[PDB]
């Protein structure tokens, strides 16, 4: 798996360059900006559980058919799945965000994903839903705007950061999708 | 590639866990020491053929009869390739400076060298001479910071005791 | 399944 | 105990490797962070009393029905035995910011509570509810630094992810 | 395994207490000082090769009857073997310097070494002469007297690592023995 | 295996 340096080495490698000025100076804002990503990613594993039982919950409220004979949340084995499988997915996200590369979301978690819930009969669309509101939650924990959870770190700009771990959302429901 | 990141995400991927405080505390550690290994880093691409050339002649100065016929500097062309080769390992040196890891170098380098080195007839105390050299040549001050130097011996140190 | 499927 | 240095060690012996640039770069995290989350640590080691009967208040105080007979407070026994596990938890917490990592916590606290819980009859919201209080009860300049209440609330933050 | 911190929770639960000033002393100095134990620890990584074909070496040279017929240093697949160990146990002593504990090197290395070793024939009194040169280079290594090796790492005082260090060495000799 | 056994 790769992270923001080895991604940028595997890329100059391409070009048998070593690695100067215009490749190093992102990377050194990674390192300045680099307190900010170990909130971030602390945002997330710190309500890791409200994320998960909210977007399956959501995903299901809104499409009750789940809980129903015949949906893919129906008994207690299907919900308990699907909460593990929002945990998993949420996870590796998290781990993307310490990284700062998908590397380790879709060679460890994507990779298969969609493939494997066709076999299964999980549903992609309603997956696509619950990755959605999990997006939404943790955009909000990172930016400290929690319609609940109100925390106290020095206050700054983590819209990259935002835009970066919605990104990673995005590439986990293209995936499926 | 090996790093602070890779590993401490590598070891909770293992175990099923979110990361958690050591995970992130590993990375303040990344932080702190991105400058130097950094600085080195700049060094090298900045001026790394004055290194290689450098490093290339030590070697054919200790080991001349390298330049006798069946041998692996017998020609210009063959001796070409062992500058390039020490611009190879240089260049992984630089990668593994800027991934703060031995990973460019480990699967880039040094895995397979051994049996690419002996099936193809390459002395690895050439190689050896050319990293000895390149390593003691360093000047604390002059070249880089000394923390810097510190990251530009310790990777060069690692590529030796990989070939011995 | 996640490795078969 | 999962630290910093165990973790970084336990990933270098997997792979039969001397440690190397990421393993001690790691470390100079701890030498970071210790501070910090050494300061909160003597900070409950100097009033955990005080904050365990905050803790335990407001556990009975919200769940008062917890009181009621065949219940897991039914009597002065049971609840003091609440205030006690209270007080295990908040030390496996002094102790979790000692090694830096989550280790006493992990062993000592969270493997098995789900069946010893389940099988005495002690709702978990009840222990959640503790150390929601306690960790929402700090207050940033009042009772610590600013980041060293950060590994207080990450604890505790880490502990009720454990609940629930 | 445990390291200097977790070593100290260890004793304070067996009479559960918080761990407060006159614990926490030791360890803020472990911190303190904790840049010469990572200089020190490399001082072995960087000539772990050395240290150990120079020991190994050097217990053969004092006793050529181990690499004759009828040693277990005779033929290349026990010489191979020979180094082998004194180069993981060198790691393992490598381990429990940079953790500031010996749970690692006695769990996983010196856990059944004498009985393994008097069960394969290695001898356990030639070992701890290997493990005994190994003392020296590291030691020499560590507080950069090395005759050979020179570096150039600000001047200080690493005289209690330098003890530590050789207490693992010991522990070794002591437990083959 | 024989580190096990021994
Ligand atoms: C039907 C029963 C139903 C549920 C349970 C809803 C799901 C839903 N959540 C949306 C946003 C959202 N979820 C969280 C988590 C949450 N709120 C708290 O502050 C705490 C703590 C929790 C965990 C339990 C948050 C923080 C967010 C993001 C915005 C915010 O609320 O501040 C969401 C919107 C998704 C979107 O428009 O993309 C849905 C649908 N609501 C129901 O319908
Ligand atoms: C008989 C042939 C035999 C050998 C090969 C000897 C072994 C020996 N060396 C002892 C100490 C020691 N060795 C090193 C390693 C070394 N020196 C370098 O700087 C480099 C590089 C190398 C690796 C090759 C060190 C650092 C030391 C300390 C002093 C030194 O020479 O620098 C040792 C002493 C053991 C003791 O004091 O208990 C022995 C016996 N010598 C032989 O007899
Ligand atoms: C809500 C999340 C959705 C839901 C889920 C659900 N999935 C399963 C079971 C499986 N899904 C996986 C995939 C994962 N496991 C992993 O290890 C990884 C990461 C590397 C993922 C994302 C696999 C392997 C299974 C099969 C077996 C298992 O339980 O491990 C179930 C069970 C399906 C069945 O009924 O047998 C379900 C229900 N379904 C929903 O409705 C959601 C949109
Ligand atoms: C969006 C993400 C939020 C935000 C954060 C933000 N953080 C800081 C600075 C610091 N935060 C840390 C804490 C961490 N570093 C680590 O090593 C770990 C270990 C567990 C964590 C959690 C620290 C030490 C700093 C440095 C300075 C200080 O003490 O606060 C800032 C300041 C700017 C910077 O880049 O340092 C920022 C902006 N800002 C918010 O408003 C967000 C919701
Ligand atoms: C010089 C060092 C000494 C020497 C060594 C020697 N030992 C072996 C064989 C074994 N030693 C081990 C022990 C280790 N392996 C590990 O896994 C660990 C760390 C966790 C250690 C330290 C084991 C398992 C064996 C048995 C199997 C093997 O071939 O590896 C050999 C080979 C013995 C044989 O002939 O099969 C020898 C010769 N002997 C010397 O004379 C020294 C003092
Ligand atoms: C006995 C061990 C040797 C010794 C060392 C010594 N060095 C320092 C201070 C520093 N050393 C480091 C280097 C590391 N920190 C890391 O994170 C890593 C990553 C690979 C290492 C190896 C750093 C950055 C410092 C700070 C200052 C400097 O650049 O040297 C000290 C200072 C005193 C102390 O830390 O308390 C000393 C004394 N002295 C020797 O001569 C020994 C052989
Ligand atoms: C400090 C200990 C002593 C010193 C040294 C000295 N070294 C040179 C010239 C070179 N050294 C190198 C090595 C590097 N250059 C870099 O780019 C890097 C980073 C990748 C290093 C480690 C190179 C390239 C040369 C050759 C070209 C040059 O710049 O002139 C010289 C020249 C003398 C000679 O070749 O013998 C000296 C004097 N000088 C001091 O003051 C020392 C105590
Ligand atoms: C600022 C965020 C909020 C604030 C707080 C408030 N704090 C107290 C009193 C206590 N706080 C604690 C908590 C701790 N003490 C510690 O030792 C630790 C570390 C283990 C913590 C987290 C305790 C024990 C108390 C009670 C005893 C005391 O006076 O020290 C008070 C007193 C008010 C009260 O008891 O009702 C305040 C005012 N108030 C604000 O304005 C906040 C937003
Ligand atoms: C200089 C000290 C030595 C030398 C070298 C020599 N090189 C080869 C051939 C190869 N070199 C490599 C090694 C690298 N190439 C890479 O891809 C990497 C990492 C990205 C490394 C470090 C490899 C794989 C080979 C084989 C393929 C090829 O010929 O290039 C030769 C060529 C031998 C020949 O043409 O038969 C030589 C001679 N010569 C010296 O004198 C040295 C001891
Ligand atoms: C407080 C919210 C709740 C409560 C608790 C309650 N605890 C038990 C029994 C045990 N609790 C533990 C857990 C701990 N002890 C430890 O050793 C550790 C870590 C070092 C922890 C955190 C254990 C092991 C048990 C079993 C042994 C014993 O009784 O102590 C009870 C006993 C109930 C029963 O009927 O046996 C009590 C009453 N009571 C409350 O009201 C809460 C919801």
């Amino acid at each position: 798996m790769l992270d923001a340096f080895s991604r940028v080495i595997s890329n100059a490698d391409a070009k048998a360059a070593y690695v100067g000025g215009s490749d190093l100076q992102a990377l050194r804002t990674f390192i300045s900006d680099g307190n900010k990503r170990l909130d971030a990613v602390n945002y997330i594993v710190s309500n890791s559980s409200c994320i998960v039982s909210d977007a399956i919950s959501g995903m299901i409220c809104e499409n009750p058919g789940l809980i129903t004979p015949g949906g893919n949340c129906y008994t207690n084995r299907r919900m308990a799945a699907c909460l593990r499988d929002g945990e998993i997915i949420l996870r590796y996200i998290s781990y993307a965000l310490l990284a700062g590369d998908s590397s380790v979301l879709e060679d460890r978690c994507l990779n298969g994903l969609k493939e494997t819930y066709i076999a299964l009969g999980v549903p992609t669309n309603s997956t696509v839903r619950a990755v959605s509101i999990m997006k939404a939650a943790v955009g909000a924990f990172i930016s400290n705007t929690a319609s609940q959870r109100k925390g106290e770190v020095i206050e700054g700009d983590c819209s990259a950061l935002a835009a970066e771990i919605a990104s990673y959302c995005d590439r986990i429901s293209a995936a499926v999708s | 590639m090996k790093s602070v990141i890779t590993t401490v995400i590598s070891a909770a991927d293992s175990a099923g866990r979110f990361p958690s405080s050591s995970d992130l505390e590993s990375v303040q550690g990344n932080i702190q020491r991105a400058s130097a290994r950094l600085e080195a880093a700049e060094k090298l691409a900045s001026n790394h053929e004055a290194v290689v050339k450098e490093a290339g002649d030590a070697c054919f100065g200790k080991y001349g009869y390298l330049k006798n016929p069946g041998e692996a500097g017998e020609n210009q062309e063959k001796i070409n390739k062992c500058y390039r080769d020490i611009d190879h390992y240089m260049r992984l040196v630089n990668y593994s400076l800027v991934i703060g890891g031995t990973g460019p170098l480990d699967e880039w380098g040094i895995a397979g060298a051994r049996e690419v080195y002996r099936t193809l007839n390459l002395p690895t105390s050439a190689y050896i001479a050319a990293f000895a050299f390149t390593r003691d040549r360093l000047c604390g001050p002059r070249d880089m910071s000394a923390q810097a130097g510190v990251e530009y011996s310790t990777a060069l140190d690692y590529i030796i005791n990989s070939l011995s | 399944a996640f490795r078969a499927a």
